[PDB]
Order: C-alpha cells, then sequence, then structure tokens
C-alpha cells in the first residue's frame, strides 16, 4: 500500500520514546570475521535492554555508516542458515523459516533467537533496516494472527493445491487420517495431528479442521519456543500493542525493507561479453524482461545467476563472485532454442541470442524455474 | 571403501572418502579442508543424534553412502 504505511510509521516514531536515563551512547568494538558472537554477547550481557536505545558508536578494529554496515554484515550472519537457528522454507525457496529443530543443532537457540530479536526491534527502534527474507507467516505469527489455508500458497503452492482440493472435493477416495509424515535429517515419523490422530479419518465434515491442524503443524507448532524468545526480545525495545498497528506486509517493510532489486542500478553496473553491448537488441530485450518481472521473480533471477538472493550493500557495484570483486555478466552464447545458462560462482549468464523478446522472455523464465 | 555425504543447510552436499575407523573428529578434519572450517565450529547429526569427536562412524552404525547433516557451532555465554 505505501500510503497507509507512511502515516502509520510517522505516527509510530513519534510514540517510541528514548528513556533520559540511559548513556547518550551504546559503544560496540568488534571484529568483523566474528561479527556474531562478539554483537551477540555484548547485546545479550547489558543488565538493561533500553541502554540499546541510544546512539549507536560502533568500531570495526561514520557512526551513521559504520551502524549501518554493521546491521547488514549482522544480518548475513543472524541469518545465516550454516547456524541452524533458520533454514531455506523449501528447495526452491530463498525464504527463511525458524528450523523447529534449532535446539539439536545448538543447545543456546533460544538466546540466540532473543537476541535477533532484540537486533530487529533495535534497527526498527533506529529506523533501520536489517538484511534477509523470512516466509510471509513469520509476520503474522509475530502479529498473533492465524495461519490459514491461504498462508500455505505463497511458501508451498502444490501442498497448497492439494489442501485446496480437499477443501473442495470428497477426500474418501484418499484414505487421508490425521496423522502426517514429518521428515527430520533424512527420517520419516509419523505424527498424529491430533491426539489418535491416525485413528481419525478424513471426512466432508472433518477435513476443515485436517486442513487447519496440516497448517498449524507446517508453520506454528514445532516454533513457539523459538518465536517466542524471538517476540520477547523484539518486544524489550518495541512495546507490542504499538507494533500491532501495523499489519503483516507493512511489518515486514519496517524490518526487513522492499524486498526488490533495483534494476537501474543492476543494469547500470553490469558487463556484457561476445558480442553483447548495452543497446544491442537482445540485452535492450533482456532488460525490459527484468522490468515487467515482479519481485519474487527479479529475486529468483538474481539467485539464478548470482547463487544468492542478496544485493550487495551498496548495490551491483560491488557484486562478489568466488575470487574478489564480479560484476554481473551476460555473454553471448548457444543457439536460441537453447535455455540459458549460469554460472553462480562468477556471477555469469549465458545468453543465446534469441530473435524475438517475448521468445527470450519464455526462455528466461523457464531456466529460471528449471533451476532447482 | 567408502563414501559418505555432507548436507550443509546452505544446500551444498560434500562428498567425502571414510571409513567405519574414522572418527568423528577426523571427518570433521576432512570437513575442514573442504570447507575450512575449524572442527570445533562444527556439529554433525545423523538420524537425529549429534556425534561426538571422539566416537567413530562405525560406533553410529554409519553404512555406506550415507548422509550426516553439519550445521555451524554458537557458543553462547560462557
Amino acid at each position: 500500500g505505501s500510503r497507509e504505511f507512511k502515516q502509520k510509521y510517522d505516527y509510530f516514531r513519534k510514540k517510541l520514546k528514548k528513556p533520559a536515563d540511559i548513556p547518550n551512547r551504546f559503544e560496540m568494538k568488534l571484529h568483523r570475521n566474528n561479527i556474531f558472537e562478539e554483537s551477540y554477547r555484548r547485546i545479550m550481557s547489558v543488565k538493561r535492554p533500553d541502554v540499546l536505545k541510544a546512539r549507536l558508536w560502533i568500531e570495526f578494529e561514520d557512526y551513521g555508516g559504520v551502524a549501518r554496515e554493521w546491521f547488514f554484515l549482522l544480518s548475513k550472519e543472524m541469518f545465516n542458515p550454516y547456524y541452524g537457528l533458520f533454514e531455506y522454507s523449501a528447495t526452491d525457496n530463498y525464504t527463511l523459516q525458524i528450523n523447529p529443530n534449532s535446539g539439536l543443532c545448538n543447545e543456546d537457540h533460544l538466546s540466540y533467537f532473543t537476541f535477533i530479536g532484540r537486533v530487529a526491534g533495535l534497527a526498527v527502534f533506529h529506523g533501520k533496516l536489517l538484511d534477509g527474507f523470512f516466509i510471509r507467516p513469520f509476520y503474522k505469527m509475530m502479529l498473533g494472527k492465524q495461519i490459514t489455508l491461504n498462508d500455505m500458497e505463497s511458501v508451498d503452492s502444490e501442498y497448497y493445491n492439494s489442501l485446496k482440493w480437499i477443501l473442495e472435493n470428497d477426500p474418501t477416495e484418499l484414505d487421508l487420517m490425521f496423522c502426517i509424515d514429518e521428515e527430520n535429517f533424512g527420517q520419516t515419523y509419523q505424527v498424529d495431528l491430533k491426539p489418535n490422530g491416525s485413528e481419525i479419518m478424513v471426512t466432508n465434515e472433518n477435513k476443515r479442521e485436517y486442513i487447519d491442524l496440516v497448517i498449524q503443524w507446517r508453520f506454528v507448532n514445532r516454533v513457539q519456543k523459538q518465536m517466542n524468545a524471538f517476540l520477547e526480545g523484539f518486544t524489550e525495545l518495541l512495546p507490542i500493542d504499538l507494533i500491532k498497528i501495523f499489519d503483516e506486509n507493512e511489518l515486514e517493510l519496517l524490518m526487513c525493507g522492499l524486498g526488490d532489486v533495483d534494476v537501474n542500478d543492476w543494469r547500470q553496473h553490469s558487463i556484457y561479453k561476445n558480442g553483447y553491448c548495452p543497446n544491442h537488441p537482445v540485452i535492450q530485450w533482456f532488460w525490459k524482461a527484468v522490468l515487467l518481472m515482479d519481485a519474487e521473480k527479479r529475486i529468483r533471477l538474481l539467485q539464478f545467476v548470482t547463487g544468492t538472493s542478496r544485493v550487495p550493500m551498496n548495490g551491483f557495484a560491488e557484486l562478489y563472485g568466488s575470487n574478489g570483486p564480479q560484476l554481473f555478466t551476460i555473454e553471448q552464447w548457444g543457439s536460441p532454442e537453447k535455455l540459458p545458462r549460469a554460472h553462480t560462482c562468477f556471477n555469469r549468464l549465458d545468453l543465446p541470442p534469441y530473435e524475438t523478446f517475448e521468445d527470450l522472455r519464455e526462455k528466461l523464465l523457464m531456466a529460471v524455474e528449471n533451476a532447482q | 571403501h567408502m563414501r559418505i555425504f555432507v548436507r550443509t543447510p546452505t544446500r551444498k552436499t560434500i562428498t567425502l572418502e571414510v571409513e567405519p575407523s574414522d572418527t568423528i573428529e577426523n571427518v570433521k578434519a576432512k570437513i575442514q579442508d573442504k570447507e575450512g572450517i575449524p572442527p570445533d565450529q562444527q556439529v554433525l547429526i545423523f538420524a537425529g543424534n549429534r556425534l561426538e569427536d571422539g566416537r567413530t562412524l562405525s560406533d553410529y552404525n554409519i553404512p555406506k553412502e550415507s548422509t550426516l547433516y553439519l550445521f555451524m557451532r554458537l557458543r553462547g555465554l560462557e
């Protein structure tokens, strides 16, 4: 909407209060190569969370500029799935969800979720942003809103259609029970969706309850302690009822920002090889196609060609490959019956010289879906 | 002779050459070579179980062509 976001937002900021009895600065000295654990110890050791509300003075090894760098660099670690706190929401998604097994991965996980909540609340309090993509139900769960069948669609559209089919048709032929196969670390477990579930049969009369229980199992039930710890840290800087003037789309914008790629900055810093030029026709068709796609598609295209969903903090001028700087590169390759190819370690798109715009567009889209 | 797989949460499957004699500590050393991660900063999991550095692949009944799950450690407040 964005028009209503700005009105609410100005109201929101005016209501936020800096207490008068805290130091006028919150100092951190950090090493970039240990940014996560150091920011964690510093921030989780304070006696009084409200001191986080002061001006941030941060040094690695302009203060507002170092603070920007800190928010960005710390987001890359806080939202790094290697630590097992968050995980990709599907094999073909760039969005993150809470790992229900985060506890097995690291026994201190709740303290880190609380920390990440604190940093997120701290970004917002200071009018700054973290950098990352969470699944939409995460923001609904922050607001206490019920998660529903329609919420499944942006995460897993096939499972969404499967459950919508059940809603709209007689499911008897399916022989379903209130059992569900849960997979953890390659192994499959049967879990009851409700007590005695595997011996309760899904029928036209109870299938709505079944669908709801599947949704709760998918997104809610297994991550409550982690989500609750995140919210503890998030509300330690921001009152919850103040937060709740925002809907879930607005909350994401407030926390994690736009979620889209600047096509202009992208274009104005790409390199072309083997015939291609800024005004060559195939190239103009490429950037016209990129303009016409939505956010999800621009992000999936970025991921397809660079291996990551994240745009560099200072835009595409500072894009990196595997061996230092590496601008986005499109080079002529193959023949128009070919789908384009990507070399992620070097941010390179192998793009056939298609004959029409429409053909490039369908072939570019198809290559993107076809990658995982 | 034998081969195992290590899946990272960053959508990467590492191939290792090992034998059942190998300690978890030694498997982690191979991972550090291929990946840059100090063994003490590694968490390996198989079938819902954290793997202790001292025990061996054989000890955990890890057959040929198995997949282990790797994660980076968080140290907490100490």
